[PDB]
């Protein structure tokens, strides 16, 4: 329900330093 | 963590650091499930061979922290274990499979910008997330090289590897419940868990809904970051089982 | 807790891991 989902980032709609990284790697 | 990055704030919120009482000491990671519940790795609590064998007064829990070692006076919370849950069939002869272990809070830890819980995959999540070349996230206050301490929290990103990949690395025997990650010696990044990382959380983030999953265990490796080898995670979701047991029977 | 004790180390040793000292990571 809450879980998973974090208070500082997703919650504040925000991206830290290295989020990208992982979606990049979902592409390849 | 090796060749890691210093985490942000609140960054990794379910993370907990494993605390030994007396002596104190830094034992291993975990990962906050619930407001209840923590999900460590097995051979931290309990590896015959080093006599070694805990129990729910031997042990601290602190969450919401950053520093290793400062204090966090309003941001930390530190709980007190109820009843430890390892693994029925955790195996600490031969290759650490079901390295995996649940530990119950004596209270039920209340959650801040600093404290919150992870989700578990389901069968499908597991089986989108969890494929090679897809990468997960490790955190930790461990060791910074194989034999050092850092200051505040690591965390690094690692490719997931192909089974085939994992199984001609090592001599070791790789059971259905393990999963490896880390570079190949020429994939020019590297990076790995360390000494004191175990139990710590892998986790990666769904792409279809912004949260984050804690797919695998820090469990074991062959040192710490050598070339041509990968690091090894109890695979959350095939004991899903197991956990979903001892948290419908003990506690209710 | 939670209770300004000070009586808590600020300076303390992370321990050993069975767990990296696998296979080659066997220490002599
Ligand atoms: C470890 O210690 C506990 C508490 O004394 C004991 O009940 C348990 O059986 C022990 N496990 C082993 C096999 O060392
Ligand atoms: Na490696």
């Amino acid at each position: 329900a809450d879980c998973g989902l974090r208070p500082l980032f997703e919650k504040k709609s925000l991206e830290d330093k290295t989020e990208r990284e992982l979606l990049e790697s979902y592409i390849d | 963590i090796v060749e890691g990055s210093d985490a942000e704030i609140g960054m990794s919120p379910w993370q907990v650091m494993l605390f030994r009482k007396s002596p104190q000491e830094l034992l291993c990671g975990a990962s906050l499930i619930s407001d209840r519940w923590v999900l460590t790795a097995a051979h931290c609590l309990l590896y015959p061979p080093w006599d070694k064998n805990f129990t729910e007064n031997d042990l601290l829990v602190r969450i919401g922290k950053h520093s290793r070692t400062r204090y966090e006076r309003n941001i930390e919370k530190i709980s007190m274990l109820e009843k430890i849950y390892i693994h029925p069939r955790y195996n600490w002869r031969e290759n650490l499979d079901r390295d995996i272990a649940l530990m119950k809070l004596k209270k039920p830890v209340a959650f801040s910008d600093y404290i919150h819980p992870v989700c578990l995959p389901d069968r499908e999540t597991a089986a989108s997330l969890l494929q090679a070349g897809y990468k997960g996230r490790v955190t930790g206050w461990g060791n910074l090289k194989e034999t050092g301490q850092p200051s505040v929290l690591q965390v690094v990103n690692l490719p997931i590897v192909e089974r085939p990949v994992c199984k001609d690395s090592t001599r070791i025997r790789i059971t259905d419940n393990m999963f490896c990650a880390g570079y190949k010696p020429d994939e020019g990044k590297r990076g790995d868990a360390c000494e004191g990382d175990s139990g710590g959380p892998f986790v990666m983030k769904s792409p279809f809904n912004n949260r984050w999953y804690q797919m695998g265990i820090v469990s074991w490796g062959e040192g710490c970051d050598r070339d041509g080898k990968y690091g090894f995670y109890t695979h959350v979701f095939r004991l899903k089982k197991w956990i979903q047991k001892v948290i419908d029977q003990f506690g209710e | 807790y939670a209770a300004i004790e000070a009586s808590l180390s600020e300076t303390f040793n992370t321990a050993a891991d069975p767990g990296r000292r696998l296979g080659e990571g066997s220490k002599p």
